[PDB]
């Protein structure tokens, strides 16, 4: 019942995947358009045009995608204080040192990325002029949102299914 | 050989080891059966490797002789236990034969053509019936994507 | 062309029939004495000689 | 024209969202206060390291915030589950061809 | 044999990939002709209208001056019958396929073996033969 | 095909009796070993000839 | 056939001995990229058409034997030689040299083998325009032919 | 329904070409073929002259 | 093993949720079986871990090596379970051998079909398709709706509307299968056509690509436990 | 496998033959696996060759006559093109009766 | 059952099982009725399915034995006798029709 | 075991042959068919086809299925009534057929 | 199955026979089989396409075909 | 004698023959797609049968 | 689908294709890149496969001889015999390359399953010959005036025992046919019917197949 | 090129984008299933939002406007239905 470690969990709590029809049950019409555009562009940019996808991806990187990575990197570097934390002249344990450093750094990176996302996603999504322009251009419907959600769930299932045999895949 | 299509199918050379030609399905099946039978006997021969060496190294009078106090034998299931090896070979042979025979036997009435082979003293005679000639005109042709047309 | 690697006018299936005549490239090719192979052998021999000479010079000290 | 969300479900969702926002603000304030109190208490009588004290303070603050935000978040989750289930079923029945 | 007699099942052995130039067009023309069910057997050739025009005129494919013509059944000397209008009608249903097949054959005829085919030795290996 | 069942018993009995004994090599013993070796191949040839397809071939 | 395979292998060895040129080197790099992406690192079971899957699996088996297995064997031979020298030095059986030199030799001979049968592997991709893999292979072959000023098949 | 299959009945030609007129003809519910698949392989009993007369006196379905 | 209610929470039909749950349950149950099998080993061969210290002296001297070896054993058991459940393991689609997990045929076929047959819509649903879906409210019931053509309300011709009404509802031709809709979609997504990206008209039919019973791939069921006979 | 599966091996021993070759059997099994690898590899190669032969035979049965008919049709189409050119020439000769001559 | 669609007689199904009740133990009519029931799979519940099944049965019977055009359309009695061997195309067509009639669901 | 094999030959090969001897006015063909089918359908002669991929290779199965289906062409064969289905794909892997009941001819497997 | 290899022969006598058959076929079928005596054997013409392929180039050459037509008209005259 | 050659001689000989003699095939064939496959050695010489 | 008479054969459609721009069908076809090599191989295979004849220059014509041993072709080439002219695969030159199958089996009078238990058709040949002899004796004398042996072949009728005679000829061999024909000649010179002396059924066991009301036995059902 | 990261290719559409190195390194994200961990993350986010408003008093940065329904929904539903069982 520890599937949280046995299954992928990084893709869940980011990129606006938490939004669903229930949220659109309370948003305004322009708010619904903006939310639909953001969710569709994030989860399934294939349905959108290529130039628009490129612009939206650039905006997402300038807003959260690169920023959350930078914040996580800063947190990990903070956690990287004193790589030989347990070191002695008699013996320096490289195994224990590298293991502790690896255990500390990923948690700090995840914390920093999560903090940056949870802090800037409302501001970036709500008050992006480019996102508003894209929402005006697209104006996705509820049927579009449902189809996009189904496609995103299928893609999420495929991602775990694709990396099912990462050791030896003769294919039979 | 009719033209460049060399119809000679055997073409076996002198001092041949195996069958003449593997162009026949029966010959291919027989060769495969022989190779498989030769493949799966390993363990058997293995015992033969170990029995000879032990007898020739620790059973002689000058090397570990044994005082056999065996008034009578008391085996009960030895023959049935050892019979599994003959049973397996028999089953394999029967399966191979039934597979080969089922494609070349009990199929006379469903024949595309008919020929009579009468072997006379120092000669053979091949007789073709009149109806066979008509059958020659009545052969279906699989033209196109597996479409059968009868002229 | 010297580097044609097709010295006999036969396909990979060798659809031609013996005697399989040689090709124009095979006209010029010398088996095992071409420039590339000879240079490869020369380079192996030079590397071995340089290693042995360096080892001897170190021992000569 | 497009599909419209159910009325009663929409009203329940709106009420739950308002309550959730208010409870979130209250819980954030309560969690800050609890973190401060935990830091003080640990510095008072606990003979331990500052790292352990800070970890205990953060954990206790998160626990206090969760305790203050249990009922509201749970009700919001239940309402969202029911609404999303109904909406998904209706939409799937609509687009099925 | 047995359940495990050969001990190796060569599932990798795939069906031999056919590499005929205009096989698809030829088979489509053949299927259309078969659906039409034209009594004349020579119609199977794409160039049949240009091969024996007498079939469209009287069905007089060959001269029977020396060999007597003694028909016995309907399926006798079928090459000696003109194309019936109904059949001709069914012949019109496949005109597009016949024209496409003829165009494909002509395009294949226009092809040549130029000197730029440096892989002339490595043909079968390219043509899905290294099984 | 079923006839080979008794022959295998005889071969097994010979092989087993040859083992775990006090071997006193005489000229007779070599001839018995040669007889066993010859009987080994003949049984296999007969069993192979018992196949209907092989016999027809 | 077997004779065709022998001729192909011998011609590949002779060509690798003759040289690799510059335009041929770039074409080999492109072909290696295509084989690695669409064949070597792409599971053949993912292809839409079953026939495409079969052809890709045949090509993948050829790569596994002609490139991966041959490189593994060469690396293992190099590792055995190095381990023999080391055991001669220490008069005892070491453990690191086997795996270390095996990995180094696999990395080294991995490209060289991929350098020899670069064309041959490409020859296993000519499924035809009826397959998406076939269309991509045709585009790649057209690019290589434009680069090399020669008409391949 | 899962196991229901054609079993090779009335296997008419399915033209894959887009420019195939017969396709459109095959789309017409009033289209008539030259002969029924059940009878396409049946032995012809009519006389040659009668068959020729009947074929000459034939009208298109369209 | 997916909280089947949650699967329907996202885009998933009751049958589609069942298929997704079957696939996820297969993967997760394989991994969990491997992990739990690893657990009993450490609860049993813990002494065997200590006894194997004469052959490997550093373990008796370096305590952390014991924990590393325990983790290695757990990982080995988990990987063994995964290979037993999440590997390729192709086998014969035989009715007497299917069902029993001598091979991973069902899960492998489902995963391969899902990977091969899934692609995004690559475009937006047309308003006519949206309108047709909007007009499809409850029209899928068992009783065929008596569509009445009112010239004051439907306009056009009575027969023309009746044929149009049949095509929209009675005939069942999809809005993605409409000629006008196809032409409009061709006119709209030209930008994507400027990149040569194919347009998917029908959404990915989950019921047409996954089957827990495996009937879609036509794999015969277990002989001993299936009354129905496939093919 | 061997004496382990039985609860009274002695009995079991006698119950077969009243003779003991157990160590021989164990060493023989080990050597037998170690040797059985190679014949398996060779048989795999041979079976692959046989399967290739069967596939080639099936393909020749299916594609041979079709390829022959296609070649005949190609020759006929080339002849038809040549005949069309010759018919154009004949039409010119009709338009140019003796001028072409 | 080489021409049938089931590996085993027990796998033939009730329809095929009814075939065993249709004729005696000494007639290939059992195999003929099994083939007919196979032809009727997924078409019995449909009227156009039954029509197409009759056409398919006629086509199969014509393919089996060479008969004149329309000869099977002159069968005096479509009813079958338990002692009817598959000797004639009319008998084959009658057996196929009975097998189609015996297919439920 | 041999006697059981012999008893099967005794009960199904000789005594029925000793039953009917002379031409009969009433159902002579029926009696002869019953007698022959009582002997021509011994399972030991036909039961192989059920598990045929064990002896038929992948491409060999496709090559022989055409002859095997054509082998039982004439319906007048009571023993053919006992043979398993010749319209089955290769158990391991079939190279040609995708759907079993999807053929281009009522008598040709492809 | 095992078919040997033998390239196109292009023999002078066989080429002459094939060319005569091809010329007769052209002269006859140019009238759409509306001639006096059907003397052409189409299968033989097929050999002309494969036995004298070099001469086929003359058939594929427009000026060569025109000269051949002129010569054939002179011969028929 | 007893073990080594009895399980390696035939396979080694077949490998050497196929490697150096190409299974003794005639060279003038049309296409491997439509030609009979000349299989390698299959009747084991080291085997008594 | 624009015209109402679309698909109707155009009037006077000669079906000729003189001067047709083939570029229209270019989009309707796909050609492999190895087309040149494939065409060359196909042409070579056609030249070396169907051509089972050799063009003799002396007669300037293709000739053929019966199939013989390859050595006889090679080691005995200079002594060719039985040379004939090439007739062609068809009188009109049509192609005969097609997969062969089995034609529908003809209706049989004597069922082969009656004595199918034997690999040698001795009893089967005997029964078939007896039936054919009964049929012939029924319809012997009228052949010259009421069967295919009539003079006016426009009124020729297939002999009523044609099917039985052909089935018997298939069942029996040449020697068996000769012996049966001699016995039949004796029996016909006797003109003695089998029923003229039949007594075996008087000592035959009763059977349900021999009930008095024979028509009442067959319970017809559909 | 980002455009190269946008092309629709089947091989790209079926490529395993996660290497084994991502198996351990990204393993920390799974703690979100824990209610206490989610609450700690939310508290950190709230403190960061307060500090962000305090810094957005300076020009160029706009604070978290309490009238934004989108922002409120994002904050209240960022972890609304996290479930490792899904996907
Ligand atoms: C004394 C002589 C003798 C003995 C002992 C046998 C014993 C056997 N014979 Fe035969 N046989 C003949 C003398 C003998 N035979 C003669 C003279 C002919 C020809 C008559 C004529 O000219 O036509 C003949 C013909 C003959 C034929 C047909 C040849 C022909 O068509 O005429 C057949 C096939 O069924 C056959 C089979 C057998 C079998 C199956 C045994 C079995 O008893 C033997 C099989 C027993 C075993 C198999 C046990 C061996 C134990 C093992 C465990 C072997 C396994 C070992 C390895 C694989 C390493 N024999």
């Amino acid at each position: 019942v520890f599937e949280f470690l046995f299954y992928n969990q990084q893709h869940k709590t980011r990129n606006g995947y938490f939004i669903n029809h229930d949220n659109l049950m309370l948003a305004s019409l322009e708010e619904r358009k903006k939310l639909i555009f953001y969710f569709i562009a994030n989860q399934v940019p294939e349905k959108l045009d290529p130039v628009d996808r490129v612009k939206f991806n650039e905006e997402l990187s300038d807003n959260l995608s690169t920023k959350a990575r930078l914040i996580g990197s800063l947190t990990g570097l903070i956690g990287l204080v004193g790589f030989p934390y347990i070191s002695t002249r008699i013996y320096s344990r490289p195994v224990l040192n590298i293991g502790l450093s690896l255990l500390i750094c990923p948690f700090l990176y995840y914390v920093g990325n999560q903090l940056t996302y949870s802090v800037w996603e409302p501001k970036f999504i709500a008050n992006n002029n480019t996102v508003c322009e894209l929402s005006k251009k697209y104006n996705f419907t509820v049927f579009d949102f449902a189809q996009a959600k189904k496609e995103a769930h299928l893609k999420a299932l495929r991602t775990e299914l694709v990396s099912d045999n990462l050791l030896y895949s003769p294919g039979i | 050989m009719w033209g460049n299509l060399w119809t000679e199918a055997s073409y076996q050379l002198n001092f041949n080891i195996g069958f003449s030609s593997l162009r026949s399905d029966v010959l291919i099946h027989l060769a495969q059966w022989q190779y498989w039978w030769w493949f799966w006997f390993a363990l058997i021969w293995s015992f033969y490797y170990f029995i000879i060496l032990k007898v020739a190294r620790f059973r002689v009078l000058k090397m570990r002789p044994k005082i056999s106090t065996s008034y009578r034998p008391h085996g009960k299931w030895g023959d049935f236990l050892a019979c599994i090896i003959p049973l397996i070979w028999c089953i394999n042979i029967l399966t191979n034969s039934n597979l080969i025979l089922r494609l070349i036997e009990w199929q006379n009435e469903s024949s595309l053509f008919t020929v009579r082979v009468r072997a006379r003293q120092w000669y053979w005679i091949y007789k073709f019936e009149l109806k066979n000639f008509t059958d020659i005109l009545s052969t279906p042709k699989n033209i196109g994507n597996n479409r059968w047309q009868i002229n | 062309d010297e580097r044609d690697c097709r010295h006999i006018d036969i396909c990979s299936d060798y659809k031609e029939d013996y005697p399989y005549k040689f090709t124009r490239s095979g006209v010029l090719q010398q088996p095992g004495q071409m420039y590339w192979d000879l240079n490869k052998s020369a380079s192996y021999y030079s590397l071995l000689g340089l290693g042995c000479s360096v080892f001897s010079a170190l021992l000569f000290l | 024209r497009d599909f419209e969300y159910n009325n009663q479900d929409v009203n329940q969702l709106n009420g739950a969202f308002i309550s959730l926002v208010e409870d979130e603000k209250i819980g954030f304030w309560v969690g800050v206060g609890g973190f401060a109190y935990s830091q003080f208490i640990m510095r008072k009588f606990v003979k331990s390291t500052n790292i352990f004290a800070s970890v205990t303070s953060l954990f206790a603050g998160a626990a206090l915030a969760n305790l203050y935000t249990h009922q509201s978040r749970a009700s919001y989750a239940r309402v969202a589950a029911r609404a999303n289930r109904n909406a998904s079923l209706a939409l799937n029945k609509l687009m099925e061809y | 044999m047995a359940l495990f007699f050969m001990a190796n099942t060569a599932i990798s052995v795939p069906s031999v990939l056919d590499t005929s130039p205009c096989m698809k067009q030829m088979l489509a023309y053949e299927d259309c002709v078969l659906d039409a069910n034209v009594p004349q057997q020579e119609v199977i050739h794409p160039q049949w209208p240009t091969i024996w025009p007498r079939l469209l005129t009287d069905g007089k494919l060959l001269e029977f001056d020396k060999v007597p013509f003694h028909p016995e059944n309907i399926y006798n000397y079928t090459y000696m019958r003109p194309l019936t209008k109904k059949n001709k009608q069914y012949l019109y249903e496949c005109e597009e396929e016949r024209f496409v097949f003829k165009a494909c054959l002509r395009k294949v005829i226009s092809l040549k073996k130029t000197d730029k085919h440096t892989s002339w030795d490595t043909a079968e290996v390219a043509n899905l033969q290294l099984t | 095909i079923m006839i080979s069942m008794p022959a295998t018993i005889k071969v097994v009995n010979w092989t087993l009796s040859l083992v775990n004994g006090a071997l006193k090599i005489d000229l007779p013993f070599l001839f018995s070993m040669s007889f066993l070796l010859l009987f080994l191949v003949a049984g296999f040839t007969g069993m192979w000839l018992s196949h209907v397809s092989l016999n027809v071939s | 056939s077997c004779t065709t395979r022998r001729f192909i292998d011998e011609k590949e060895k002779l060509e690798y001995s003759r040289g690799y040129n510059q335009q041929e080197l770039e074409a080999s790099k492109l072909r290696k990229d295509f084989v690695k992406k669409y064949i070597v690192d792409f599971d053949t079971t993912l292809y839409k058409t079953q026939v495409e899957r079969d052809w890709a699996y045949i090509a993948k088996r050829e790569y596994r034997y002609e490139v991966q297995l041959k490189s593994i064997g060469y690396g293992g031979a190099l590792a055995n030689a190095v381990l023999l020298w080391r055991i001669y030095a220490n008069k005892k059986m070491v453990f690191w040299p086997i795996p270390i030199v095996g990995a180094l030799g696999y990395l080294y001979f991995q490209p060289v083998f991929f350098q020899k049968s670069n064309k041959r592997f490409f020859d296993m991709c000519n499924v035809g325009e009826e397959y998406y893999l076939g269309r991509e292979r045709n585009k790649i072959l057209r690019e290589c032919n434009k680069i090399l000023n020669v008409e391949d098949f | 329904a899962l196991n229901k299959r054609n079993w090779g009945y009335n296997a008419h030609y399915k033209p894959e070409l887009e420019r195939s007129m017969k396709k459109v003809l095959y789309a017409d519910p009033n289209y008539k073929f030259p002969i029924e698949w059940p009878e396409r392989y049946m032995a012809e009993t009519k006389t040659l002259e009668q068959v020729m007369d009947e074929e000459e006196n034939w009208e298109y379905y369209k | 093993a997916a909280r089947v209610r949650t699967l329907i929470a996202a885009g998933f039909s009751k049958e589609e949720a069942e298929q997704v749950a079957w696939l996820q349950n297969h993967q997760v149950n394989g991994k969990i079986l491997g992990l739990f099998t690893g657990g009993f080993a450490l609860y049993c061969c813990n002494n065997y871990f200590h006894y194997f210290e004469r052959y490997f002296p550093r373990l008796r001297y370096q305590p952390f090596t014991k924990f590393l070896a325990q983790a290695a054993t757990v990982y080995f058991f988990f990987k063994i379970g995964d290979y037993y459940f999440t590997s390729r393991r192709y086998g014969s689609n035989d009715a007497r051998m299917n069902g029993l997990m001598y091979s991973n045929t069902y899960y492998s076929t489902n995963k391969e079909a899902l990977i091969q047959n899934f692609e995004p819509l690559n475009r937006k649903f047309t308003e006519e398709e949206v309108e047709q879906f909007l007009r499809n409210e409850g029209r899928s019931q068992e009783e065929k709706r008596n569509w009445i053509y009112n010239p004051h309300i439907h306009g056009s011709t009575e027969g023309e509307w009746k044929a149009d009404i049949h095509e929209k509802f009675d005939s069942g031709k999809a809005p993605w299968e409409r000629e006008h809709v196809k032409a409009k979609i061709l006119e709209t997504n030209k930008a994507k056509i400027d990149a040569g990206e194919e347009i998917q008209l029908k959404p990915f039919k989950t019921l047409n690509h996954l089957d827990k019973t495996g009937l879609l791939h036509r794999l015969h069921p277990f002989i001993w436990t299936n009354n129905w006979t496939l093919l | 496998m061997g004496s382990v599966w039985f609860r009274n091996r002695y009995w079991w021993y006698r119950s077969l033959y009243d003779d003991y070759v157990a160590r021989e059997a164990k060493l023989a099994f080990g050597i037998a696996a170690f040797i059985w690898l190679p014949h398996y590899y060779w048989g795999i190669h041979l079976n692959r060759a046989f399967e290739v032969n069967f596939s080639h035979r099936n393909y020749a049965h299916e594609w041979g006559p079709r390829r022959n008919r296609l070649a005949h049709s190609l020759e006929f189409e080339q002849f038809d093109m040549i005949l069309e050119n010759w018919q154009d020439l004949e039409d010119e000769y009709a338009q140019r009766g003796d001028g072409m001559l | 059952m080489a021409q049938t669609a089931h590996q085993n007689r027990y796998q033939g199904g009730l329809c095929y099982a009814q075939c065993n009740e249709l004729f005696s133990f000494w007639n290939p009519s059992i195999q003929q009725c099994w083939k007919g029931c196979d032809f009727g799979v997924g078409r019995v519940n449909d009227p156009e399915g039954r029509i197409e099944a009759q056409q398919m049965c006629k086509r199969w019977a014509a393919e089996l034995y060479w008969t004149y055009k329309g000869e099977l359309d002159t069968i005096k009695d479509l009813r079958v006798h338990a002692d009817m061997y598959p000797t004639t195309p009319q008998n084959v067509y009658r057996a196929c029709l009975a097998g189609v009639r015996r297919q439920k669901f | 075991v041999c006697g059981i094999y012999v008893i099967h030959v005794i009960y199904n090969y000789m005594i029925p042959y000793y039953w009917v001897s002379t031409p009969l006015k009433n159902d002579e063909f029926t009696r002869l068919r019953m007698k022959d089918y009582i002997a021509s359908t011994v399972l030991e002669e036909v039961y192989g086809i059920s598990y045929a991929e064990w002896g038929w290779l992948p491409h060999d199965f496709a090559y022989n299925r055409m002859r095997g289906l054509a082998g039982y062409m004439h319906p007048d064969d009571p023993r053919a009534m006992c043979t398993s289905t010749f319209h089955r794909k290769h158990k391991y892997i079939e190279h040609e057929v995708e759907k079993v009941g999807d053929y281009h001819h009522m008598t040709y497997p492809k | 199955m095992e078919v040997k290899y033998r390239g196109p022969s292009d023999d002078k006598l066989e080429c002459e026979f094939l060319e005569n058959n091809l010329l007769s076929c052209l002269r006859e079928k140019s009238v759409q089989d509306n001639v006096a005596k059907m003397t052409c054997r189409p299968e033989f013409l097929v050999w002309f396409f494969l036995e004298c392929p070099t001469k086929a180039a003359v058939y594929h050459d427009p000026k060569g075909l025109r000269n051949i037509f002129i010569q054939d008209k002179i011969k028929q005259k | 004698i007893v073990l080594t050659w009895g399980w390696s001689s035939f396979q080694i000989g077949g490998y050497n023959y196929e490697r150096f003699d190409d299974n003794g095939e005639r060279r003038n064939t049309l296409y491997w797609k439509l030609s009979p496959v000349e299989f390698p050695q299959s009747k084991l010489w080291n085997r008594p049968s | 689908d624009l015209p109402a008479d679309y698909g109707k054969m155009p009037a006077g459609y000669n079906f000729l294709t003189r001067g047709k721009d083939w570029r229209e069908y270019d989009k309707d076809f796909i050609l492999r890149t190895d087309a040149v090599w494939e065409k060359f191989q196909l042409e070579h295979f056609f030249r070396n496969y169907m051509k089972c004849f050799f063009f003799d220059h002396g007669l300037k014509k293709y000739q053929m001889f019966e199939p013989e041993d390859m050595y006889t072709v090679v080691f005995e080439g200079w002594a060719l015999d039985d040379l004939i002219t090439f007739p062609g695969f068809t009188p009109t030159g049509r192609t005969n390359s097609y997969q062969i199958g089995l034609s529908p089996r003809q209706r049989t009078v004597v069922p082969t399953q009656t004595f199918y238990q034997m690999q040698d058709y001795y009893m089967l040949c005997g029964l078939r010959f007896e039936r054919w002899f009964r049929c012939d004796l029924v319809y012997h004398d009228q052949r010259h005036t009421k069967f295919d042996q009539v003079k006016n072949q426009k009124n020729y009728k297939t002999y009523p025992c044609y099917r039985e005679y052909y089935e018997a000829q298939y069942a029996c061999q040449d020697d068996m046919f000769d012996f049966l024909m001699e016995l039949a000649y004796a029996r016909r010179a006797a003109d003695n019917f089998e029923s003229d002396f039949a007594s075996h059924e008087l000592t035959t066991l009763p059977t349900f197949y021999d009930t008095p009301k024979a028509a009442e036995r067959k319970t017809y059902t559909y | 090129d980002p455009f190269k990261k946008v092309e629709r290719d089947y091989h790209n559409e079926r490529s395993v984008h996660k290497h084994f190195a991502s198996y351990p390194l990204k393993f920390w994200w799974g703690l979100n299933k824990f209610e206490t961990i989610q609450g700690i993350h939310s508290i950190l986010g709230n403190a960061a939002d307060l500090v962000v408003s305090t810094l957005s008093f300076i020009p160029g940065v706009q604070g978290r406007n309490n009238a934004s329904y989108i922002e409120n929904s994002i904050r209240v539903t960022r972890f609304r239905g996290f479930d490792d069982k899904t996907q």
